[PDB]
């Protein structure tokens, strides 16, 4: 019995009190929904959650699966929900790299030890790295962000870094 | 009168 | 009337 | 008659 | 206006949750007093009954398995009661215990049996009693309490459907 899709809308990374709404989505016609976050252990038996306002205790995993007569839906794929603003924005910067490498900075005052960067666009380039160091393969121009977290709590980002207007020869 | 409707489904399983 | 039966199990735990 | 009562949990997930 | 969740009643076998093919058995809900109705049922099965208790003459194969109950006040379901796991025991011959003794304050024991078995119940008599599974015949116990030791056999394709238990081992530490 196949799976649901879950989505976060308008996105799964939520700035801190602004909304965001999951959405459990089957075949039609399906007798009932479950939706649950992972962490707390909480859930409910409807297909769509409105969050008015993003809370540092809402951030986390979930899913969801339905039920059709007695049966369970396979659950499905898990949606990372991400409250970001929960600190200071840090500060982006770009050197050259080797051939076609560029190599960014995402620098910030407090003991982070997680960094994302994304370039705009559709769809959208994500990088990782533990180091405020992050190099882009054959960057394109763009415009980049990054956000800065902490592995203890994987799912309270920073406020984004203003952007950074990048033009690649 | 009649039997009421069933419950509504247990929690999710454990890990 | 009397109650309903108990609700069906839950769904299968996660990973 | 009212509903029954909630299920029970379902059973464990895949390792 | 209500501050949270009914608390869940208890749920008990007497004498035994481990009852003997043929024997008798009384599960019994208790809940808060002044309970409207109490709902005892069977997991995994269609059985249910509004009643606190479910008395059981003669234990049966199909009444073996999982159990819970809870309450209900006004049409208000209580949370449920941890689940008893009611055991007919006597369904297979009995194995027979064994125990070599450890070089370092461990103790091996063997519950022998005539069957491809693939699950093995072993425990010390007196609560607190101390319980002791394995997927294997053979199972080692450290720092065990002096005591007498008994077994079961079974399969995981019926876990609640139990072998006699052995006859009992006495060990003794010092
Ligand atoms: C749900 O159940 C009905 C039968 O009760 C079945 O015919 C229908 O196709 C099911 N729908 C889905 C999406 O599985
Ligand atoms: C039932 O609820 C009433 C209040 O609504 C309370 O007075 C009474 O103690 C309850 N009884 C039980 C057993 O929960
Ligand atoms: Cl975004
Ligand atoms: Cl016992």
């Amino acid at each position: 019995l196949p799976k649901p899709s879950l989505q976060a809308l308008p996105s799964s990374l939520v700035p801190l009190e602004k909304p965001v709404t999951l959405r459990c989505q089957g075949p039609p016609g399906v007798d009932l929904y479950r939706l649950e976050k992972l962490s707390s252990s909480r859930y409910q038996d409807q297909a769509v959650l409105f969050i008015p306002a993003m809370k540092r205790s809402l951030a986390g995993r979930y899913r969801c699966s339905y039920q059709n007569g007695s049966l369970w839906s396979l659950p499905s794929d898990q949606l990372e929900l991400v409250a970001t603003g929960v600190f200071a924005k840090p500060s982006l910067s770009a050197q050259p790299g080797s051939g076609g490498d560029v190599t960014l900075q995402c620098q910030t005052r407090y003991g982070f030890d997680q960094f994302a960067l994304y370039k705009e666009g559709d769809p959208e380039r994500w990088y990782r790295a533990s180091f405020p160091i992050i190099t882009v393969t054959a960057a394109h121009s763009g415009t980049y962000r990054c956000y800065s977290f902490s592995s203890r709590d994987p799912y309270l980002w920073s406020a984004p870094s203003d952007p950074l207007e990048l033009v690649v020869t | 009168g009649p039997p009421g409707p069933p419950g509504p489904p247990g929690p999710p399983g454990p890990p």
